[PDB]
RNA sequence: UUUAAAAAAAA
């Protein structure tokens, strides 16, 4: 069975940026170029 | 595709390489673009050229779902390393959180989705109906669709239906007057296009400097090409057409004509292209205007309405950046479209990416022949048992809630309202088997006369009552038309909808039914008297007063036909189901419970608590189905074929001839492996295996079936048993496969034009030798020839240097001028 | 059955009937007039219509039309007139049996005629049987609603083809 | 196709459909035409010419017939 | 017996007609079209002739007459 | 002076 958990990362109106990551690591926000 | 993006970059940064099937230009550079086969040639035999690599970017992941060539997608994502990272463009699709799932799944690191709806320009949708005299904005920029519009052009085709030569012509003309001249026009037929540009050979879009650039242009490009070549006429006489401005651009063109083509509307020589929906996945090659001529396609099943998904691929090459500030789509619609649909087709969002994985023997071979892998894993992970897990919860939830809310009903006392309930579901399927026994049209069709009474009630929707008129026998199904009261909803959108009882708050307009036999739960016994001329709106209405005449002079229903005696059917199986609806029906009124009041509600919960058991047991049924891999079976029947025919060892480890059959990947292994080992090829000449291969790789449906003399038709029988062998082997094996389809796919058409082409004959006659386009005998003659290579290379496998030299000769001899022209772009 | 018998006193044709040339001979419509202002005061003009139905019949056969080959056997669902025995046949009972059956029953009402037994046909199409004669209508559907959808194509009979015609697309 | 058609009579021997061709074209756009020869080795006395535009079969009536070519005259008639 | 019920069958009106004014609402006449080409032939005309009847009497009755006895 | 409906694609 997989095991991926959907973050829905905010962002500015227009697109709907959203990341699948896998369930036991946690989101981290992308850095700055 | 690959040869205009390859371009571009090298025009970009010029460390850029290529390598598709047809050339390979500087292998060793950092950014090679490839098709998906090759790459997947690579995973498959693992080239150190893989090895550096540390980013892939696919490009129309939408593709993936192609049916035949979507499996190719799969595999080279699966078997790519880890330590990659993808970058996945695409077009709009609703399901884009699944595949990224899919790609966190398998490669165990974070997938981003970047979905945006956002266009550049604005888009204006217009109809046209047929015989209509205007085009009606049905859809604004701002996205909101204006119903009132559409209804108005609907009701002009309807009108049109039951009441400038060519509408083409007018529209494109229209067009031109209106200054919406950079115009791409998609019909889904390459006669359609031909018919229409050859129409249009009275217009003239370009001025004389444009003829004068697109003379020079177009000798500068064929220029290439042999003296001979250039005499051909498709080259001649698709010139004027470039000259005045109207271009055409399907497959069954020349590959040379096409590019050159595409090179003169990117350079905006050419104001009108009709092209097939190829032309739209190109690239950087918009319009300010698109045209759709017909909303109808032949997919590989069959005919059926565009997809919206395919008309918002198409509508998107319309309205080019800044230079023109709106962009216009222009949709004809047939008398043949039904408002529902076209509604769906202008407001429908994109198809959803739905995989399209399936088996192939390329595949469980090579699985087989590498070590410490089997074909298990691909099933595994190839996005098709992800679909199927992501799913499961859905239905678990959806039988948990339905369990609960089916324990959540209370019933006084069970046992009595079940028997009853029994007992009426019993006699309900003793009444079905006597109308079954009626309706036998050798006893009910002498009393279908056109007056009768009959009541249509088709499972769900009932119609009511209404009056025969005629019957026939359709083609032994029996159509009976009645006149029933429709909804008036089904009765305007009747092009495409079947029909619709009218709703009970409203009034029908008492329409004529083409309703089946089967479908007349009574016929009654009051034949009314039928005007006669059921035309006119106001007769029809006579006969609905009629019928509510006939029904208020009998208080408790119309009349049914006894089916013994007034039909006077003998057969004792009437007989026997009477005596059994007999007694049950006396069981029924023998309860004590059918005297007691209030027993209608209770009867109705049961009968829903019945509903929800059922449909809880098949969930549950569906759910303990869907928790194990779906083609495992298909892979163990695979594997008994391999195995049968000596490819596959009883221990499943790759034998030399599944690793022979391993190489041949362009067409079918099984057929290819066994022929060159019972030694069919070791006779024929060179000329004979190429036509045979060409056999192999040709697939378009041509009735011409040319006579084969005797060097072609010999060598096609022994092809022909061996694939009957293959078939009857593989049926053997619980595998499903229909023989004559099998046999039937290896069309060999094109096997006696490919023989004369070997020998050395001009282009020019053997495009006169047959009668599918130039570009599928140049299609097929690639394809031939990379199949030729890899035939090659199996012999060398082999260690038959005869066939590697047979084969070599082959290549030689039609490798030349024409077919293998060199594209421009590179 | 014996007071079933004494009941069926209408449905009993003599026995002893000479019937020859049963397509022709043998009865025709048998009327039971019912006790209603129209029926009373019309009884002549019914019986005057009869006899004009067998003298038209008559003029335009004997003349006119020269095949009467085709043939409506009685539907499943024809009775046979029950003879009451008051003598012994020989060979002719088979003729009479098949002269008198009686194929279509109707009771006329004002607004609506109450019909069982309906009439025969030939293979199944109203279109080549007799007593048949289906309205105009326009078919607007042309979709059953249980279903999918529904040689010298310009005469639209699929027999022969337009080189031979006795009754008289953009390849390029 | 037929109503733009044009049926002729009384061509020559030396009457070829090149000439009927040329002399057509002012009259209007000729199709194509007609000579079939019999069982005789030469195409019949008759003819058959076609007109892009059905305009063009009255006109030429109105234009041409009964014209001398090779000593004789040509007659014009329809189907 | 069965035969016999069933020929009777023709001779069996409907019950539960709702028939009022008995001498106008009610059946007209009742023809047993026989097996011969005469009765076959002109099934329509003699359905015809029976509507015709109705018509005719409907409109000299309703119109004209006054006793009618 | 008269010789059927049909797209797309490759290791
Ligand atoms: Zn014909």
């Amino acid at each position: 069975m997989p095991r991926v958990k959907v973050q829905s990362v905010e962002t500015v109106e227009g697109c709907t940026h959203e990341v699948a990551l896998p369930a036991e690591e946690d989101y981290l926000p992308l850095k700055p170029r | 595709l690959s040869n205009q993006k390859y371009r571009e970059m090298y025009e970009e940064f010029q460390d850029v390489g290529l390598m598709t099937g047809d050339v390979t230009i500087n292998p060793t550079a950092s950014c090679l673009v490839m098709t998906t086969e090759i790459l997947r040639s690579m995973l498959y035999r693992g080239s150190e050229v893989m090895r550096e690599v540390a980013w892939v970017i696919f490009d129309e992941i939408h593709y993936m779902r192609d049916s035949e060539r979507g499996v190719v997608w799969e595999e080279t994502i699966i078997l790519l390393p880890d330590n990659v990272h993808y970058v996945f463009l695409s077009a709009t699709i609703p399901n884009a959180r699944q595949f990224a799932e899919w790609i966190c799944h398998l490669h165990k690191q974070p997938c981003h989705v970047i979905y945006t709806d956002y266009r550049p320009t604005p888009l204006q949708h217009y109809i046209f109906p047929a015989g209509g005299d205007g085009l009606h904005l049905v859809v604004d920029e701002n996205g909101d669709f204006r119903e009132d519009n559409f209804n108005t052009a609907m009701q002009v085709l309807r009108d049109a239906g039951d009441l400038g030569p060519s509408n083409v012509f007018k529209i494109v003309k229209m067009i031109m007057e209106r200054n919406f001249q950079p115009v791409i026009i998609f019909s889904f037929s390459k006669k359609d296009c031909e018919a229409y540009a050859l129409q249009m050979t009275k217009l003239d879009f370009n001025t004389d400097e444009e003829k004068k650039m697109v003379e020079e242009v177009f000798s500068n490009a064929i220029d290439c090409l042999s003296d001979e070549d250039k005499k051909l006429p498709q080259v001649e006489h698709v010139l004027p057409l470039l000259k005045r401005g109207i271009g055409i651009h399907h497959g069954g063109l020349l590959p040379i004509l096409k590019e050159t083509i595409e090179i003169l509307f990117s350079e905006g020589l050419i104001k009108a292209l009709f092209a097939t929906e190829t032309f739209a996945m190109g690239i950087n090659m918009p319009a300010r205007t698109v045209l759709f001529t017909n909303a109808r396609k032949f997919d590989g099943k069959d005919f059926r309405w565009i997809s919206s998904g395919e008309y918002i691929q198409m509508s998107g090459r319309a309205g080019r950046r800044g230079m023109d500030d709106r962009g216009i789509v222009i949709l004809m619609v047939d008398e043949k479209m039904s408002p529902t649909i076209g509604k769906q087709l202008l407001k429908g969002s994109a198809d959803p990416l739905n995989s399209a994985f399936h088996l192939t023997y390329n595949m469980v071979l090579n699985l087989l022949r590498v070590e410490e892998i089997n074909p298990e894993y691909m099933l595994e992970k190839s996005f098709y048992q992800f679909q199927h897990y992501r799913a499961i919860p859905g239905v678990v939830e959806k039988v948990k809630n339905s369990e609960e809310q089916y324990n959540k009903i209370v019933i006084p006392n069970e046992e009595s309202v079940v028997i009853y309930y029994k007992i009426r579901q019993q006699l309900a399927k003793l009444g079905k088997e006597i109308e079954e026994y009626i309706h036998k049209p050798k006893y009910c069709l002498p009393f279908l006369q056109p007056g009768r009474l009959v009541k249509v009630k088709n499972e769900g929707d009932d119609f009511g009552w209404g009056v025969v008129v005629n019957f026939s026998k359709k083609s032994p199904l029996y159509v009976v038309e009645v006149l029933l009261r429709c909804s008036k909803e089904s009765l305007k959108n009747s092009a495409t909808e079947a029909a619709k009882p009218a709703k009970p708050d409203e009034k029908g307009e008492m329409q004529v039914v083409p309703v089946l036999v089967h479908l007349l739960s009574a016929i009654s016994s009051v034949r009314l008297y039928i005007p006669k001329d059921l035309r006119p709106v106001d007769n029809r209405q006579s006969v609905l007063k009629s019928i509510q005449e006939v029904q208020k002079r009998f208080p408790d229903g119309i009349p049914l036909l006894d089916p013994i005696d007034d039909m006077g059917i003998q057969d004792q199986g009437l007989k026997k189901v009477i005596q059994k609806v007999e007694a049950f029906e006396h069981r029924m009124y023998s309860h004590p419970l059918h005297n007691d009041p209030n027993l209608e509600t209770v009867y109705t919960l049961c009968e829903k608590k019945a509903q929800i058991a059922i449909d809880i047991k098949s969930a549950k049924r569906e759910l303990k189905k869907a928790r194990t891999v779906l083609q495992m079976d298909e892979l163990k029947c695979r594997k008994r074929v391999l195995r049968r025919l000596g490819f596959a060892t009883s221990s499943d480890v790759i034998e030399m001839k599944g690793r022979v059959a391993c190489e041949i990947s362009s067409a079918d292994e099984l057929l290819l492996t066994e022929m060159m080992f019972n030694g069919l090829f070791n006779d024929l000449s060179a000329e004979q295996a190429t036509a045979l291969l060409s056999c192999f790789v040709f697939q378009e449906n041509s009735s011409e079936m040319p006579k084969l003399t005797e060097q072609l038709a010999g060598p096609l029988r022994q092809m022909q048993e061996c694939a009957k062998r293959i078939a009857k082997v593989s049926a053997e094996a619980k595998l499903e496969i229909d023989e004559e389809t099998y046999l039937s796919s290896f069309k060999p058409h094109l096997m006696d034009v490919v023989y004369t082409w070997a020998t050395g004959a001009t282009f020019a006659h053997i495009c006169k030798m047959t009668d599918v386009f130039e570009g599928s005998i140049i299609r097929c003659m690639r394809r031939l020839e990379e199949l030729l290579r890899q035939m090659c290379q199996a012999a060398k496998a082999i260690g038959n240097t005869e066939l590697e030299n047979k084969f070599a000769e082959g290549i030689t001899k039609i490798k030349r001028d024409i077919v293998f022209a060199a594209s421009l772009y590179l | 059955n014996q007071e079933l018998k004494r009941k069926l006193n209408i449905l009993t044709r003599p026995s002893g009937i000479l019937v020859n040339d049963t397509k022709l001979d043998g009865p025709i419509l048998q009327i039971l007039f019912m006790n209603n202002a129209i029926s009373k005061q019309y009884h002549q003009e019914i019986e005057e219509f009869v006899s004009n139905l067998v003298k038209r019949f008559e003029e335009q056969q004997k003349n006119d039309v020269e095949k009467t080959s085709f043939n409506l056997l009685p539907q499943p669902s024809s009775i046979v007139l029950e003879e009451d025995h008051k003598v012994e046949e020989s060979c002719a009972i088979k003729n009479n049996k098949e002269a008198f059956s009686v194929v279509g029953s109707v009771l006329y009402f004002t607004n609506f005629c109450l019909d069982k037994l309906g009439q025969p046909l030939l293979n199944e199409n109203p279109q080549l049987s007799e007593g048949w004669e289906i309205p105009k209508y326009h078919q607007v559907f042309s979709h059953i609603v249980s279903l999918e959808g529904q040689h010298c194509f310009n005469c639209g009979s699929e027999e022969h083809q337009m080189k031979d015609c006795p009754m008289p697309n953009f390849q390029q | 196709e037929a109503d733009r058609t044009l049926f002729v009579g009384n061509l020559e021997t030396k009457v070829t459909e090149e000439l009927l061709f040329e002399l057509f074209h002012q009259a209007g756009p000729v199709i194509k035409v007609k000579i079939p020869k019999d069982k005789d080795g030469k195409p019949k006395q008759f003819a058959f010419v076609n007109f892009k535009h059905e305009v063009s079969v009255p006109y030429a009536m109105n234009l041409l017939n009964g014209i001398k070519l090779y000593g004789r005259p040509i007659k014009i008639q329809f189907r």
